[PDB]
């Protein structure tokens, strides 16, 4: 049950990768999870706030 | 047996190396993993939330809170400069131990627009207005105000919001300008000039305090990661 | 891949984008155009290095020691601990709470010891290292039962090849790790205080298979720590100080900066 | 009309009423809630004593004074001695909660002064004798509030927090507590900050007398200033209401 | 001959590993399988049988079968403490040697209920009612029966039914505790008392013993297999 | 098969379990219940402490000798300052709860007595 | 002939296997046999027991 995935390649081309053990633990790091959200951190207030309006009014 | 080749390199060590290996114990059952608050995905992120900002780092004003404060006082005549720093975050004193500038010294590169916001701490009465400006490289750094208003910049007028945002374009001629400060890439000049007096009604105080902030923009990036220079250790720890 | 800016052209308007309130903590989120004219750019930039497995998907050395083939010291023995080199543990305590695979590769080396003895032969020195579960018998001396491993992970490497690799399973009676507890081992709060309380990950040993030859020899076994499946939350502030202790946070009391000559100089 | 600054929190028979207000901060925008079936490691039925825990408990105040270094609560132990919510868990082994914070200060237009009040999970606080860890009456206080010291511990050869306001005691700059959830009280902009905490552990319950989960600290960044003849002392009133409180473990009470 | 690059770790020996060998005898015809009893696929499953538990192991009773054996006789007042032990079954000296106890010294953690069983070894005429009680973690142990009623209790009635089970509720804030002890989890505190004073009739003996079964129940289970504490060779048997 | 005599109660964490028991007795054949919103004089709502306040507690045993004249308990005086539920009492101005009571003697077949158990709502002394 | 199979993971990603030996007895030891039955050593009297009646009547 071969996998093919899109390589790591500049902008402005795919690797095979088959597991050899069942452990689950012994597979390679998942680079490529590029996803982001700072909506935790930044804008952490309950009211939500508009870009431009008075902050407090 | 099919007949193979050994590559140049077999039986070498790279940190930076990504492969599969034999797990120490076969079939171990993992504990449930559990919902947690504040998940962090991207480093990123954590820079974009505003750091406050030891302006005043001259003498003993780091070894107190003083440091975060910026001074200002009522004064007899217009134009006189609040504060200057370099616009690099990663190399100056100023912006070196922020959340921001702590992430760059991680990284090689760095890209993208910086979020100056700055909040007026003085009583309700006093009212002011000031003048934040940023100066492209290659031009020396702005002497008066008439040389700081050629660059681009925000007139702030305090009251009604108490805090303001200056928001420095990135202007470089390369994609990329290096952490490490560079002969070739020179960021800017950031300074603060009086647009108008202080003024206070008697009864209140003439001088009050501005308190700076500095965060990555949305379009901010980096690369070529490396070791931080802060972190040594003589011998490892007991 | 990074946001692209948008074009934005001069107008004269009741909105106020730039102004905004510290008190309520929602940072500011404002771009360059609503500050100013802008020309439309497209990025092509993509934050791929910042993920936090990147940045923590690297081997870093936590800690070396070194045996004799002859002498009293037979074999090493040392506590696992994350905490002991600065660099390792600076990284980890980024996050509050961390979960992660462990992958080990250790790295040995052997010095021959100057000696009065003559005409030395050395067969190939065989090298075993042995990790015990908490309760799990330690050796008293190096040839002990507990040398046999029926029930204990081991491995054995002779001198001239690849470093020994193994890959680990998050390890935790936890759902996470966590890089910082404020807690007591004991209800009654008189105790050790600190994140030693929660230290349970066993303890490793490495010793000379064999002997080849008559004359001392000195061998330094390096263990190499690589995050792997990394899933991190609550993030901390950088530490911002030298360390002092691996099972406390105590710290010498540190400046906030380095100091300029002045507020208005540009000179560090 | 409404006014975006006026606000009323009720939680149980306490009602909460101020005319001005800074937005109220979600930590994580994570709502406190009861503990999911699925993520149950305890086979025993919860005991939920409703509104009687969930209520807000008022704290002794402090005096704001022009050259206060800092003032800071260890949360946990703050509420362990307050009504039917300290007898529970002094009843009981496990208990896991939400936590509702509310700082109130109040100071004529003339006073200026800024106050960053900023809950921080997990914070350890590291002894000034290096050898020895700090000892439990220093980093907690029943009853009455702990204070950082503007100077450094001086050399010691016994336990006692090290209370440096700008390590803030965790060996960390002071001002990056902004990733912390955290609101700022300004004298000219704000009267009150309103924190709202999601229970935050790597366990799903804990035993409150041996682990603290968060800790509430306030430090001036802006000293406080007014001209002579003005109210010359400032009050500053923490009131914390526990949200959707549990237990487990019916036990005998007290703790060893 | 494929061009192949070596992995580090290459020509290495692992206790726990998994591959393929080539065998010492080719095709070898092994002999036939035979249906056998009791045929085992689980450890779990030899520690869900009950164990005779040497509650009175002080002293002289070891060395006789009085250790498996509990004291108890009629007494003047009503409320005497029967026996108290640890609740966890691998640290225990009581709970040490049972069958689960010893499959628990294999593996570093364990989770889940215990089921400890009481029948009563008196007379047909003598009749009594016992408090079993574990008290959970963090508090001290009970010192008396109203302190013990306060943790969770089964009242048992000797007659009918000759035998008590006394389940006791999982309760850790972790999901895995340690088999060895750990300052951490405490599993908790089981005591008996006299619900009521041992009544017999003239004739009949006033004092008789009661034995204890210690079982693994459904929701049990273990993980981290080490090697065992108790087995030792100074020298290999001959 | 099943027994009439053999009986098991179980209320929050404790268990009660006699071999030998007489029928259960309701005493006006109702079960305890919560107080209906129609009959509810108060405005305020309620706190219900659930399993904590309903488990079984064990009194002071007594013993019963030949010339014992009577023992006698007033309930709600004998819960005052046992657990959670003399707790939750002292903490609250009103409470209303249903009342489970369970005596037990043991004694040999030789042995011979008849106490008389009753509870009597509005006793006055 | 190469089989594909699930591997060992956590709860709340398959290892493809290929025997190269005849031999059969040169395969890997089947660690995945979860299966358990306490019927033989608990509960091994002839006349089943309910779990909530008088052990003897
Ligand atoms: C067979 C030789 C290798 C033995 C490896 C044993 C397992 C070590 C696991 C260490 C995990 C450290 C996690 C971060 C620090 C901590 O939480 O304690």
């Amino acid at each position: 049950g071969a996998q093919v995935s899109t390589q790591k390649t500049g902008a402005h081309i795919h690797y095979t990768n088959i597991n050899y053990y069942k452990d689950a633990a012994s597979n390679s790091a998942t680079r490529q999870d590029f996803a982001q959200d700072p909506g935790k951190f930044t804008e952490p207030v309950k009211d939500i706030m508009i870009k431009s309006l008075p902050a407090l009014n | 047996g099919l007949p193979t080749m050994n590559t140049p390199g077999s039986c070498q060590f790279l940190t930076s190396d990504d492969f599969q290996s034999p797990s120490a114990m076969p079939q171990y059952d993992v504990t449930p993993e559990m919902r947690i608050p504040g998940e962090v995905k991207n480093l990123m992120e954590i820079a974009e939330v505003d750091s406050v900002v030891p302006v005043q780092n001259v003498g003993e004003k780091v070894n107190s809170m003083e440091a975060y404060q910026i001074p200002v006082r009522s004064n007899e005549g217009s134009g006189t400069q609040v504060f200057g720093f370099p616009l690099q975050p990663g190399y100056s004193s100023v912006f070196s131990r922020t959340l921001l500038g702590e992430i760059l010294n991680y990284y090689t590169h760095w890209s993208g627009s910086i979020k100056l916001t700055f909040m007026f701490c003085g009583s309700a009465m006093a009212t002011g207005k000031f003048l934040l400006a940023y100066s492209p490289l290659g031009a020396g750094a702005p002497t008066k105000r008439v040389d700081a208003m050629l660059g681009t910049h925000v007139v702030w007028d305090v009251g009604l919001q108490s805090s303001c945002v200056l928001c420095i374009p990135w202007i470089s001629q390369t994609h990329y300008r290096y952490v490490a400060s560079d002969e070739c890439t020179a960021g800017g000049f950031i300074t603060c000039w009086y647009q108008t007096n202080i003024v206070v009604p008697a009864d209140a105080q003439s001088s009050c305090y501005i308190m700076c902030f500095v965060s990555a923009c949305n379009d901010f990036s980096v690369r070529l990661l490396k070791d931080t220079p802060f972190i040594s250790q003589e011998n490892f720890f007991q | 891949r990074v946001a692209d800016t948008v074009g934005t052209g001069p107008t004269n308007s009741e909105a106020i984008p730039a102004l905004t309130a510290a008190e309520t903590g929602h940072t500011s989120q404002v771009v360059p155009g609503d500050t100013m004219q802008t020309r439309h750019v497209k990025n092509y930039h993509s934050r791929s290095e910042s993920t936090v497995e990147n940045f923590l998907c690297r081997s870093a050395c936590v800690y070396f020691t070194e045996y004799k083939n002859s002498g009293s010291k037979r074999y090493a023995e040392w506590v696992v601990t994350t905490r002991q080199a600065a660099q390792l543990r600076r990284k980890l305590e980024f996050f509050t709470y961390i979960r992660f695979d462990l992958e080990l590769t250790f790295v040995i080396t052997s010095t021959q010891q100057p000696s009065t003895t003559q005409n030395q032969d050395a067969q190939i020195l065989t090298h075993q290292i042995m990790y015990v579960p908490p309760g799990g018998p330690v050796p008293d001396k190096v040839d002990s039962y507990v040398w046999q491993t029926s029930t204990n992970p081991s491995v054995f490497w002779t001198e001239g090849n690849a470093p020994p690799r193994m890959s680990i399973p998050f390890l935790s009676i936890g759902n996470a790790y966590s890089n910082f507890y404020d807690g007591w081992s004991d209800f009654s709060r008189d105790g050790v205080y600190g994140i030693n309380t929660l230290n349970s990950m066993g303890t490793l040993y490495a010793r000379h298979v064999n002997t080849g030859g008559t004359g001392p020899i000195k061998s330094t076994i390096r263990i190499y720590f690589k995050p792997k499946h990394v899933k991190a939350w609550i993030p901390r502030p950088p530490r911002l100080c030298q360390y002092e202790k691996a099972k406390n946070v105590n710290f010498q009391p540190s400046g906030v900066t380095t100091t300029r000559q002045s507020i208005t100089a540009m000179t560090n | 009309g409404y006014s975006d600054r006026v606000r009323s929190i009720t939680l149980g028979n306490s009602t909460i009423t101020t005319q001005e207000c800074a937005n109220v901060v979600v930590g994580y925008g994570v709502w406190p809630d009861y503990l999911k079936d699925n993520e149950a490691t305890a086979e025993d039925q919860p005991t939920q004593p409703d509104v009687a825990t969930c209520r807000f408990y008022t704290l002794d105040s402090v005096q704001w004074q022009k050259t206060s270094p800092g003032w800071w609560w260890k949360l946990p132990d703050a509420l362990s001695n307050l009504g039917l919510f300290g007898q529970n868990m002094q009843y009981h082994y496990l208990g896991r909660t939400g936590y509702t914070i509310h700082v109130q200060c109040n100071a004529s237009k003339f006073h200026q002064g800024c106050l960053l009040v900023v809950c921080v999970p997990e914070a350890e606080m590291g002894c000034a004798t290096l050898d020895n860890t700090p000892s439990s009456a220093e980093l907690l206080g029943g009853d009455a509030a702990k204070e950082f010291a503007g100077e450094p511990i001086a050399s010691g050869s016994n336990k006692l927090v090290q209370r440096v306001v700008y390590n803030a005691g965790m060996g960390i700059g002071v001002g990056n507590l902004t990733i912390f959830p955290h609101q700022w009280i300004n004298l000219r902009t704000n009267n009150s900050a309103t924190i709202v905490m999601p229970y935050t552990n790597s366990v799903p319950m804990d035993n409150m007398f041996r682990h603290n989960n968060v800790t509430l600290m306030v430090i001036p960044f802006v000293p406080l200033d007014y001209c002579p003849g003005s109210t010359t002392y400032v009050p500053i009133t923490v009131t914390i209401a526990p949200m959707n409180a549990e237990y487990n473990g019916l036990r005998l009470a007290g703790h060893q």
